RNA sequence: CCGCGGCGGGUGUUGACGCGAUGUGAUUUCUGCCCAGUGCUCUGAAUGUCAAAGUGAAGAAAUUCAAUGAAGCGCGGGUAA
RNA sequence: CCGUCUCGCCCGCCGCGCCGGGGAGGUGGAGCACGAGCGCACGUGUUAGGACCCGAAAGAUGGUGAACUAUGCCUGGGCA
RNA sequence: AGCGGCCCCCGGCGCGCCGGGCCCGGGUCUUCCCGGAGUCGGGUUGCUUGGGAAUGCAGCCCAAAGCGGGUGGUAAACUCC
RNA sequence: CGCGACCUCAGAUCAGACGUGGCGACCCGCUGAAUUUAAGCAUAUUAGUCAGCGGAGGAAAAGAAACUAACCAGGAUUCCCUCAGUAACGGCGAGUGAACAGGGAAGAGCCCAGCGCCGAAUCCCCGCCCCGCGGCGGGGCGCGGGAAAUGUGGCGUACGGA
């Protein structure tokens, strides 16, 4: 009804009401502060997507995220070494901003647990974003039986280990002649069952 | 400095929790119950 | 600092590979693990098959291979509804389904479909309530003499017809065997400059 | 990992097999070999199946 | 190569000044609805003075008109001031030395000191050791004010902000030479830590570089550009002219 | 001037009789000529050379060729405590 | 026998052509010309790995020290 | 040594009921509905991989589409599968 | 200036719940060098390696295709043999170096959003009683209170479905 084109609205952000509504919502998200608490979604569509059902037990925090790459952090210049790996200033990072929001908001709030993160607004020096946490203990979470996958503790901190979908990209991984060398695990333990020697038995 | 840990590590002094624990264990963790009253 | 004449060759050891060394002599205490672990999985489903659900019949790719039949994953969907099985039963009855494979011939959709004609007439089915059965289930005397059966279940075998020693056609003298083999390269390397001149005349010959 | 076992070939292992059981039968390569063997009445010593039992 | 002086003075650690002593921060008083309207009086009670930096300061206690209580300042002593001096203060202010009024109601070529290079900020130009601005013109539109530094520069200022009227206290100064030595030596164990100053020539090639060598020289040209990286930039800054002009 | 970093930090509770950077070495006495060189600075469409971008044309297109062209070096004045 | 150049003649055909095939004469090749390899064990020799054992002057990451001495500070003490 | 014995304890799983829960499937034909959007992709700079007119990842600007889209190991257009 | 209501937002020694630090043999995410080799040495190699930092488990990760091949075609991931020291990169020098197919171990597959229909058909907590309760649960009652129409449950997911 409405969810089939409210997702039809909110890819025409080159349009003169999403650069309105951006224009003004990129403005009071920027008097707040870096992580703070909202009441609901500003995207409903983009937010069931993903898993959030709305009852008791899921939470939406809101954090911002300076913007650019990263530059060493030694010295004047003074980088000690060969010629190749005197670079400072052009070098770029290798996990994008979307999963800093999230390890930045998973980190401070220890007691719950990550699902998925998406997009809101975009200055020329900060990207903003929305967060989606769950209680793990809460008895509306518990008692179902779908969704209690979360509660086992091998899912702590999904996050930090690169599991959501915004790690799953730099990780690096899928399948095809394109990916070939993260075949077992992932990138390490394919480069561990290569550069081995196996030593048989008898040879 | 693998020298500087095993100066300061679990096997070092009294564990007095944990040899409480590789105890109970093997019984899986009773409680409550008592041998046979005679 | 090679000598006189030994060949050239480069060894893979600059790293540091003492490290990372994967020693075997596992290899005689996990054979006895994995017949352990096959032995008790064959004592727990006392009288079904112990090597898997039935499997089916494909050919393989890759012209150097492209004379064998081997076995396959499971199913098709084209050999159930001819064959008339529902497609969840058959995963209950030992019956391997993948959703995901073509038909682009017949003759090995007929062949699967007698090979499924002959499962279902060796197979000795039990009751569910051992004092009722269905219609299509199975009498008390089958179950007297239902027993395993090791070993992959009709195993998949490459056969080869035969032909005799026939009597050679005086027609067969005149076929030039070469000279068609160059001829049908030719015409598969020439197919668009033929077909390009032509057209190319066909704009010419206006005037 | 030095290289501790060896593998010889399958029919050398059966040719020493029919080349140790062809001298368990004279009474020379035995008696040398050290054993007790001045009185045992018939050297391929074929005895009947009840000792099983 | 060894870090120079120049690089090694933007730290913070023990080149820090010496704020034990001094008795406070010679502010102005603020703006409000009086000082836009009105004047308001002040009643000399010291003129406690700071040798600390060299400038003599003042003790300067006014009626504050909202709660019952007296507001303290300080300021800096003009030339002449009594002890015991009725200091009014404000826009409504007639015109003698210790009052403060702004810069749009003056007339032409009058001496002031610690102006307000903006319409409110408390004080920051011409506060020294006998020194003195003068207001040159006005223009009613566009409001601002033309004036004179003690630099020579001229500037214009929007005529809002506020000025004492009067040179500063305390000229002269630069006068009595200093034949002593550790008579400078007090002077500087005041403020900061940078008199005993050792040239350039005298120092090992690491450390300046200009230095090195068996004669005392320095081979490359004093004179440097601007646009130069730090710890060269130590000779002469920039140049339009270099010599013997008097 | 510091510093991996921000509305960061010292000088600065400071304001040209003041901060900061240099060469000489008391007072008395004098401090000469040279701006071609290497530096430094100022007038720069008074213009020879000068990237990316944005522009035009030919091509099926990837492309290819043209106009224009910031600083700085070049050219022209000032400067030897 | 394959690669490559020179001279020049006939034959083939569901497709008739910038199609396909054939000869004689010199030249390049780790090739045929009635097989000789595979797997195991031992020996010497050359090498890659800490590599016959002992030996540097240095280079890098990550951490501990102003109780001696170097300078600025706070607070106190002494000089017939 | 031995399918030798005895005494405890906790289960795995088999059967009786006593309780509550849930009334659900095929085949054959007519009419309806059917998909994830600052992402794909494009330019560029930097690290990387065996990946070579650029495999992946990351950053900046530009920014889509429904008989549509990506892949089909040499860049580019027109084509068919 | 009033009584009122949804919204945004605070405080509490409010009720009941939670996480924080350690071990670090194996593991996943980032960050990341130099000796050394080339008879010198700066791209390379040494190496996505030591050190450094943050997270877990009894195993972790991966994963039911935006896949390989051009065959008469196979059909989730991991693991061993093999292809292979090969196609390729590289002051084309020193040197680095994959995968597909084939035979084998193991064998297991699935659910939501949207599109739509059933009168919020939905949960959690407080109350009283009965049973059992050393892993706090079931059935009966609550004009007893709360969250949800910015969407709670059921059918239903690309093998077509209603
Ligand atoms: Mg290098
Ligand atoms: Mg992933
Ligand atoms: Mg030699
Ligand atoms: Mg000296
Ligand atoms: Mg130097
Ligand atoms: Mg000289
Ligand atoms: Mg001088
Ligand atoms: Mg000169
Ligand atoms: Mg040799
Ligand atoms: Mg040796
Ligand atoms: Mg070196
Ligand atoms: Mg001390
Ligand atoms: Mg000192
Ligand atoms: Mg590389
Ligand atoms: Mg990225
Ligand atoms: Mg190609
Ligand atoms: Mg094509
Ligand atoms: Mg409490
Ligand atoms: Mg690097
Ligand atoms: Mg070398
Ligand atoms: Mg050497
Ligand atoms: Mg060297
Ligand atoms: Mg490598
Ligand atoms: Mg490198
Ligand atoms: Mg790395
Ligand atoms: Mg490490
Ligand atoms: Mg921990
Ligand atoms: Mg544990
Ligand atoms: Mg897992
Ligand atoms: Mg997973
Ligand atoms: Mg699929
Ligand atoms: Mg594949
Ligand atoms: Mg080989
Ligand atoms: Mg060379
Ligand atoms: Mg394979
Ligand atoms: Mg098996
Ligand atoms: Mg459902
Ligand atoms: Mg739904």
């Amino acid at each position: 009804g409405a969810y089939k084109y409210i997702q039809e609205l909110w890819r025409k952000k080159q349009s003169d009401v999403m650069r309105f509504l951006l224009r003004v919502r990129c403005w009071q998200y920027r008097q707040l502060s870096a992580l703070h608490r909202a009441p609901r979604p500003t995207r409903p569509d983009k937010a069931r997507r993903l898993g959030y059902k709305a009852k008791q037990g899921y939470v939406i925090y809101r954090i911002r995220v300076r913007r650019g790459g990263r530059k060493r952090p030694v010295p004047k210049g003074a980088t000690y070494g060969k010629p190749v790996h005197h670079g400072v200033n052009q070098l770029k990072f290798a996990r994008s901003l979307q999963s800093v929001a999230e390890e930045r908001a998973g980190r401070h709030c220890g007691a719950l647990r990550v699902l998925n993160s998406y997009w809101v607004g975009e200055d020329s020096t900060y990207k903003f974003f929305e967060v989606i946490l769950i209680d793990p203990f809460h008895k509306a979470i518990r008692r179902n039986p779908d969704t209690q996958w979360i509660t086992k503790p091998v899912h702590k901190h999904r996050e930090m280990r690169g599991l959501t979908s915004a790690g799953r990209k730099s990780r690096g991984l899928g399948k095809g002649h394109k990916f070939h060398h993260t075949i077992g695990g992932s990138r390490r333990a394919a480069w561990r069952r290569r550069n081995t020697l196996q030593l048989h038995r008898y040879r | 400095s693998a020298k500087a840990k095993r100066r300061n590590t679990t096997g070092t002094g009294r564990m007095r929790h944990l040899k409480i624990v590789y105890r109970r264990f093997r019984h899986g963790f009773r409680e409550g119950t008592t041998p046979k009253p005679k | 600092a090679p000598s006189r004449n030994g060949m050239i060759l480069k060894p893979h050891f600059h790293k540091d590979w003492q490290r990372r060394v994967a020693t075997w002599f596992n290899q005689p205490a996990r054979k006895i693990r994995r017949r352990k672990a096959r032995q008790a999985r064959a004592r727990r489903i006392a009288p079904r098959p112990a090597a898997g659900p039935i499997r089916p019949i494909v050919r393989c790719p890759t012209v150097r291979y492209h004379t064998k039949v081997r076995a396959g994953r499971g199913f098709s969907l084209e050999e159930l509804r001819v064959a008339g099985i529902h497609k969840k039963v058959a995963r209950t009855i030992g019956i391997s389904v993948d959703p995901r494979r073509r038909n682009k011939s017949t003759e090995s959709l007929q062949a699967n479909v007698q090979r499924l004609k002959e499962y279902r007439s060796k197979l000795v089915l039990f009751p569910r309530k051992p004092s009722a059965p269905k219609k299509g289930d199975s009498s008390a005397e089958e179950l007297k003499l239902a027993t395993q059966l090791t070993g992959p279940v009709m195993p998949i075998r490459n056969v080869f017809k035969k032909e005799k020693a026939r009597v050679i056609t005086e027609e067969e003298k005149n076929f030039k065997a070469f000279a068609s083999l160059r001829m049908a390269r030719a015409n598969a390397r020439l197919f668009g400059i033929r077909a390009k001149r032509a057209k190319e005349a066909a704009e010419q010959d206006v005037e | 990992w030095r290289r501790w076992h060896r593998r010889v070939n399958t029919t050398q292992k059966r040719y020493a097999i029919c080349s140790a059981l062809a001298a368990s039968a004279l009474p020379a390569l035995v008696m040398s070999k050290g054993h007790r063997i001045e009185e045992v009445p018939e050297l391929p010593l074929v005895v009947e199946d009840k000792v099983e039992g | 190569g060894r870090v120079i002086r120049g690089q090694r003075k933007g730290a913070g650690s023990v080149f820090r000044a010496h704020v034990k002593h001094r008795k406070g921060a010679a502010r102005l008083r603020a703006v409000d609805f009086a000082e836009r309207h009105g004047y308001i009086k002040g009643i000399v009670k010291d003129i406690i003075h700071d040798p600390g930096r060299g400038a003599p300061l003042a003790k300067v206690v006014f009626r504050d008109p909202y709660r019952f209580k007296k507001r303290t300042e300080l300021f800096i002593a003009a030339e002449g001031i009594h002890t015991g001096q009725f200091v009014y203060c404000g826009k409504k202010a007639q015109l003698n030395i210790g009052n403060v009024l702004p810069v749009g109601t003056m007339p032409e070529g009058t001496i002031v000191c610690c102006l307000e290079e903006k319409p409110g900020d408390r004080g920051k130009l011409a506060r020294a050791s006998g020194n003195y601005a003068t207001v040159i013109s006005h223009n009613p539109e566009t409001k601002k004010t033309r004036v004179k530094l003690p630099s020579g520069s001229k500037k214009v200022i929007s005529s809002a902000n506020r000025a004492v009227v009067g040179v500063v206290a305390g000229g002269g100064r630069i006068d009595k030479p200093i034949l002593k030595a550790g008579r400078a030596y007090h002077k500087y164990k005041a403020k900061r830590n940078c008199w005993p100053r050792v040239r350039g020539v005298a120092m090992n090639p690491v450390e300046h570089p200009f230095g090195g060598g068996n004669h005392q020289h320095i081979g490359k040209p004093s004179t440097i550009r601007r646009d130069a990286p730090a710890g060269r930039k130590v000779g002469l800054i920039a140049a339009r002219r270099t010599g013997r002009l008097r």
